[PDB]
DNA sequence: TTTTTTT
């Protein structure tokens, strides 16, 4: 719901005061409505009644009594003879607990800035306004140091924002805090103006003995320092000093490490419990990478879902083989340690390869899936200090597919054991240090003739699976042959590029993952398919 | 004088106990490199037993302490002891100590403050928590000692962490330092409140105006950058990065520093002066067999290795992976058909040791590829400061070279570079374990090579579905690799097991794995060395004692026959005619090998088969043709 | 400079023997190469063979059985393990090296070809 | 030619030693100082006797000395190459090294026989040693 | 640190 909106820190400021109010307003009608009326007089933008619902009980005084208070708020928002100021709310907060009121208000943004202004005679520096900016904007930005030793910014993206598609409810990477710079020359300028008005009020007080000359000196110095907010070097120094306040020590190493959370085009998909849920609100899970596909729950009545299921029935005629292949491809959405399995798909001519495997790759995106070259499997390995950037193309992804065969390639079994087992793999990123990571990828290879397995040990044959396509796609020359069917080029030209088709296929994959988690205990060896076993 | 006050807050008990007295004496010797504050501390603690006499004996004891204990105790230990014994008194004195320095600078420079002044004050009040040193690239690097209440990464407690920038020190300047700066302002106001006299308040007014002008520089970014740049010369310790992780008896762990200097191993979870930077994520708990994870792991260890003596040997061998010092030149080959839990053990040891202390080494470094040592070669930098290396790759029955097996096994010195690094030299300190699926073929018969090689055969299979009544085949577990090796509690239990076995090795024997008696291992190694002698097999197979035979066999004929025999029976490979001649010369052939009138080695009679069968019937051929009772972890200390 | 690592009976090029022994362009290193099997010298040049000296050791250090042959003795491994890393042993050996340098400078005029040793000449 | 005591000018006979201010741009040099030829110098007499010993016949000695004297000139010269052959301990490897040493690193260089014997390649490969005789006369 | 060029 975002009861304390990150774009408005005055909501948090007022929620602290509403917590500070006595608990006599809790579970009662009359004075609760009086404070609601006063708060709507001060600011009628659905914020303070939401803070009332958050801090205190929303409707414990009367269940279903929300609409009466909404109508009272509407009557307050319309022209109202009485107009209660916020000073009544400060008076009630001071009446309930003076020391707690004082302790609450020292941590506010305005009090920090005013304390700096009064204690340093209107001279404002980088750390002071960096501290105020962190106080009022600290939940939306974060800083961390990467492997190269540079401070990197991250911003949480909210629905109303000039946002790149699919970035909502996630942390996006920033080389510079673009939003913070504008905020300093805009939102911060507004609060600076409030401090100017406060100084003018204290100037309007009587002269007393000598305080009025000090007040005019303070006003002159603060008016001199107020222009520094729009200066480029000052803003750069403020942002440089703010990197030590916005710093979170273990943010980058935690950034994409939960394999049960998947960034999607409308939020974060959580597959921790069945059924999978869509987090499209504020949360504390660090999520940076995503896929462009939006998650809609699986519904077979969707025309795209129906078309895709009919296509799946077309590609694999055997029911058990179709169920096994769907269960295997559903595990591509998981980026954790999975079972040591590998599927080899063999097809003669125009078959379902490059439509199905490419569909899985396009619904998972570049961060979660990749296309790999067959030189990683067939050619002999390179000396490990050479920076193999193709081997780094499966670091944090749960899906990989090979697609090229020259003429009955012979695959290196050492690379097969290295890239399939649930262990650690060491490799060097280009122009970077040699490092070890974890194998979390579901791997599929499509061939045209065959693969030669030189060895006959139990190690390479307990992790190898084989399937041969029984359907030939020849539209023009489609005979009575049952395994022969007429093709549509749209499946390779338009349907694989269509976002609705991709959304439907992603829903199918999530449904099959949940089916595997429900019927079995997520273990794919228990999937009893005689066709795949006999072909192997 | 400040340190004299710190010594004055020390209790009289520090002269009651002799070792604590000597520790403080050595600490003061590291402070002053003389005996003047040492003599002041002698007079403060005890002016009355030895009195003036024995002062030369006190200098002798100072010289003896300065050449002892190998660990530099310095100011920070005394400051910590003063905090522990007199915390409130410790809070004061220092509170005014830097306040006075700052006051001296303010009064002697008329309130105009610069980078070096506040850098000196900041060093006076944070010198025990930060350090600066120059690395190999010529850059000044900061290190911060991590305290328990801190925004701290996991496992970093009670250690030195590397900081690109002293972020904490920057905040300290705009926060803690600003507070002491205020105290100065309150002091100036007191002087101004004091009567003007002649123009003293005029001075206070001028000094005040200048100080309030310069007080706002503490929050300026360029000023703080200049202060931090000036503090790099004050926080600098000249031998820090070189000494950073060099004690092999100290190991960084997730709850502090584990010390295996003295049995039993101790967890330092308080202040210390040991330089420790690297660590493992595993927290150390003392060994307890009643723990369910520990009991499960010990059951797996008993089930994997059925004989007790070999189980004790491999456990004593793998316990030495926690030591990063000089160990015996050893290499263990574990051979099995991929159906045993040998592979479960190596990944477990690597995971409880971490990436700083263990690494995975490909078999390419032993089989074919040569060491460059002129390119970057980041792969050979993966055993620089680690105590464990395991080979977990076998393509198809790899043949390992003798040169690499003599290069990286013996405790010598090796030289390599890395990215942005020069050709630096380091020491081999890693316990090495190689997994074999098919076979390892030792092409030599060298006495020095075979003294460092150990072999043990896997005897237990594991299968998923069928699980027959075979005594040597049991059922596998889906979790043992997928869940039980990711679990932190299982890793903690296994690390406790490793520390217990290291302590057992140090107790029953003098840390030498040669003195450990395992007759099974000796019998297997002798059998493997007999099976790896291809020359003996060739002589037994193709050379038969032909009585009254006039067949003339010069070494060249034997060399050619053996070369065909080796290439045909063993892997095809090139041979040295001369070296082969010497090899066949040193064998039973000597009995039937004699010089010729032309001085040429010849084999009298002894017709060679030259083919299958075709052997001489006459004169036959030439080639001669416990139990664990209750707990297995502990055993006979003196079998 | 020293060569120690012998895999299997290394043959050695006469070119590099000519290049890296001669005082060409600057070589200032005393060079020792050790082997366990053989060095294959493929030449018969007089200029190459005069810069080569050969010595064959006559002592084998036996640990376990220790027979009573005068040319084999009982050894301790500490000489490789502990005694080479001790700073006091290193100081003593450096003192020995300096003493023998002074002895060479005194008894001869710093020329090692003037040192008379029939064993080395006979073995070479 | 830059020399250790100034500039040697061989534009006219006799060669002159510029040891004062001049407008000739000269950066590289050799460490050898130039003294005029004097056969009564003991080192010069020793070297002339060594040259008489190494090459016995007079005409070949004069020819080889004339050919080696053109190493101090850094311009276009005749297309010639001398092949000096011998059995054993000869005067070779001392005379050629002497010419290289008196000319220095800028004005002379040592080339390996791999430049001549074999392994001419496609010029994608750099061959790593052909600019070792960029601007030197020997 | 790569390109290279190791070959
Ligand atoms: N279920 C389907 N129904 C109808 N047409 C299909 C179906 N699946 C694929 N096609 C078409 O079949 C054609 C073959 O393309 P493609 O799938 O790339 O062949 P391929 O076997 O994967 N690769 P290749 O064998 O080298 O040509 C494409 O034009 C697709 O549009
Ligand atoms: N002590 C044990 N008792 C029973 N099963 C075990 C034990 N240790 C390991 N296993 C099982 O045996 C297998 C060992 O893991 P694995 O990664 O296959 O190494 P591996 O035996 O060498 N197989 P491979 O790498 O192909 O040679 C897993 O399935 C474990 O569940
Ligand atoms: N003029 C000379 N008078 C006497 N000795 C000389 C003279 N010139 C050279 N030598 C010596 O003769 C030896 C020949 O060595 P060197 O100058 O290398 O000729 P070389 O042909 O290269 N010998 P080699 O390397 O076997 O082919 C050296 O010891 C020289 O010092």
């Amino acid at each position: 719901l975002s009861i304390l909106m990150l774009h408005d820190p005055e909501a948090r400021y007022l929620h602290k005061i509403l917590n500070l109010l006595p608990p006599e307003y809790y579970v009662e009608y009359p004075l609760w409505s009086n404070v609601v009326f006063a708060l709507a007089n001060t600011s009628a933008n659905y914020r303070p009644l939401a803070e009332w619902f958050s801090q205190k009980c929303p409707e414990k005084w009367n269940t279903g009594g929300k609409e009466k208070l909404e109508k009272l708020w509407n009557d307050a928002s319309h022209h109202t003879e009485k107009k209660i100021t916020k000073r009544s709310i400060m008076y009630w907060a001071h009446k309930h607990a003076p020391q707690q009121y004082k302790e609450i208000v020292e941590q506010g943004y305005f009090s920090i800035l005013a304390e700096y202004v009064y204690s340093y005679n209107g001279m404002l520096e980088h750390y002071m306004i960096a501290k105020v900016i962190y106080a009022m904007m600290g939940n939306k930005f974060v800083v961390d140091v990467d492997s190269n030793g540079k401070y990197v910014w991250f911003e949480f993206v909210l629905p109303g924002q000039p946002m790149n598609q699919g970035e909502i409810w996630k942390w996006r990477k920033e080389v510079n805090p673009d939003e913070l710079h504008i905020y300093i020359s805009e939102n911060f300028s507004r609060v600076m103006d409030r401090i100017t008005e406060h100084i003018k009020y204290h100037l309007s007080q009587p002269h007393e003995s000598n305080i009025l000359n000090y007040y005019k000196k303070l006003l002159k110095a603060f008016e001199r320092s107020k222009s520094k907010i729009f200066n480029d070097s000052f803003k750069k120094g403020v942002i440089r000093q703010a990197e030590f306040l916005f710093r979170q020590r273990s943010f980058i190493q935690t950034l994409d490490t939960n394999p049960h959370l998947l960034g999607v085009g409308n939020g974060v998909l959580s597959i921790e419990t069945i059924p999978a849920k869509l987090i499209n609100h504020f949360h504390e899970h660090p999520i940076h990478q995503y896929t462009h596909i939006c998650y809609v729950p699986f519904n077979p009545e969707n025309p795209w879902t129906k078309l895709l299921l009919n296509a799946l029935q077309d590609i694999i005629p055997e029911l058990d083989a179709r169920l096994w292949i769907m269960f295997y491809l559903s595990t591509a959405i998981f980026r954790g340690l999975k079972e040591a399995l590998m599927l080899l798909w063999l097809g003669g001519g125009c078959n379902g390869k490059t439509f199905l495997m490419r569909l899985v790759a396009m619904v998972l995106g570049d961060h979660y899936a990749s296309k790999l070259n067959i030189s990683l499997l067939t050619s002999c390995r390179e000396t490990a200090e050479k920076p193999n950037s193709a081997f780094m193309r499966l670091k944090g992804r749960g899906y990989g597919y090979f697609e090229e065969t020259n003429k009955s390639e012979v695959l290196n079994t050492s690379r097969l054991k290295e890239m399939v087992n649930p262990g650690d793999v060491t490799a060097r990123e280009l122009n970077q240090k040699q490092e070890s990571f974890q194998m979390t990828a579901t791997m599929v290879a499509a061939s045209n003739y065959n693969f030669i397995i030189d060895t006959t040990d139990h190690g390479t044959w307990r992790r190898l699976r084989h399937y041969r396509s029984k359907v030939k796609f020849c539209h023009n020359p489609d005979p009575s042959n049952p395994y022969e069917k007429k093709e549509d080029p749209r499946f390779i030209h338009e349907y694989i590029m269509d976002p609705d088709c991709q959304n439907a296929f992603f829903s199918i994959l999530v449904y099959f993952w949940e089916k595997l988690q429900k019927e079995y205990n997520g273990q794919i060896k228990k999937v009893f398919c005689p066709t795949i076993e006999s072909e192997t | 004088r400040y340190l004299h006050k710190i010594l004055n807050l020390l209790p009289p008990e520090y002269y009651v106990e002799y070792p604590l007295w000597s520790n403080v004496v050595f600490a003061l010797a590291n402070t002053s490199a003389n005996y003047r504050p040492l003599a002041e501390w002698f007079s403060q603690k005890c002016p009355e037993k030895w009195n003036t006499g024995g002062k030369e004996k006190l200098e002798k004891l100072w010289n003896d302490a300065s050449h002892h204990t190998e660990k530099k105790i310095t100011k920070r230990s005394i400051m910590y002891w003063a905090h522990k014994h007199a915390p409130q008194q410790y809070k004061e004195i220092v509170e005014q100590g830097y306040f006075s320095i700052l006051a001296e600078y303010v009064y002697s420079y008329n309130g105009m403050l610069e980078h070096y002044m506040i850098a000196k004050v900041i060093y006076a009040m944070m010198g025990n928590k930060f350090v600066v040193d120059v690395d190999s690239n010529g850059k000044y690097v900061w290190f911060e000692f991590v305290l328990p209440g801190q925004p701290m990464n996991q496992g970093e407690i009670w250690k030195w962490r590397k900081e690109v920038n002293p972020d904490e020190l920057h905040i300290y300047i705009s926060e803690n330092f600003s507070r002491v700066m205020d105290r100065i302002t309150e002091h100036i106001k007191y002087h101004l409140s004091q009567p003007h006299e002649s123009n003293i308040l005029n001075y206070y007014k001028k000094l005040l105006k200048a100080f309030e002008r310069s007080k706002s520089k503490i929050f300026n970014d360029s000023f703080k950058k200049g202060v931090i740049r000036q503090a790099e010369f004050l926080f600098r310790q000249r031998s820090f990065i070189q000494t950073l992780d060099t004690n092999p008896h100290l190991l960084g762990v997730g709850n502090g520093v584990l010390s295996i200097e003295t049995i039993p191993a101790k967890l330092i979870n308080h202040f210390h002066e040991h330089p420790i930077h690297q660590y493992t994520h595993i927290c150390y708990v003392p060994f307890n067999p009643e723990n369910p994870w520990t009991k499960l792991l010990l059951n797996a260890l008993q089930d994997i290795i059925p004989e007790l003596d070999a189980r004790l040997w491999i456990m004593f061998y793998l316990s030495t992976a926690i030591f990063r010092g000089l160990k015996e030149a050893l290499m263990l080959l574990w051979l099995g058909g991929g159906c045993n839990g040998k592979t479960f053990l190596m990944r477990l040891v690597a995971m409880v040791l971490g990436d700083h202390y263990a690494s995975k080494l490909n078999i390419s470094l032993l089989t074919s590829c040569r060491e460059t040592a002129e390119k970057p070669n980041s792969a050979f930098m993966r055993l620089k400061g680690r105590g464990y290396g395991y080979f977990e790759e076998t393509n198809k029955s790899e043949v390992l070279n003798t040169s690499r097996l003599k290069e990286m096994v013996n405790p010598g010195d090796v030289t390599a570079r890395e990215l942005n690094q020069k050709q630096e030299s380091f020491q081999m300190t890693a316990t090495m374990v190689a997994a074999s699926n098919y076979n390892f073929i030792i092409d030599t018969t060298d006495h020095g090579t075979w003294r460092r090689l150990r072999h043990y055969r896997s005897k237990v299979k594991f299968c998923h579905n069928p699980d027959p009544s075979n005594p040597y085949e049991k059922k596998e577990d889906p979790r043992f690799i997928h869940e039980y090796i990711m679990d932190p509690d299982c890793q903690n239990a296994f690390f406790s097991i490793l520390v217990y076995f290291w302590e057992k090795l140090q107790k029953e024997y003098n840390g030498q794995i040669k003195k450990v008696f395992c007759p099974t291992i000796e019998s297997e190694t002798e059998a493997y060395r007999k099976s790896q002698d291809t020359l003996h097999r060739f002589i037994t197979e193709r050379v038969v004692e032909s009585p009254s035979a006039e067949t003339v066999y010069n070494l060249s004929e034997v060399v050619t026959a053996y070369a065909e025999w080796y290439n045909t029976n063993i892997n095809v490979k090139r041979h040295i005619a001369l070296e082969l001649s010497q090899e066949l010369e040193n064998s039973v052939l000597e009995k039937y090998l004699q010089w010729s009138p032309n001085k040429t080695r010849i084999l009298k009679g002894c017709r060679i088969l030259h083919k299958f069968e075709t052997l001489q019937p006459g004169e036959s051929y030439i080639g001669v043709s416990c139990e664990p009772k209750n707990k297995w972890w502990e055993w006979s200390p003196n079998p």
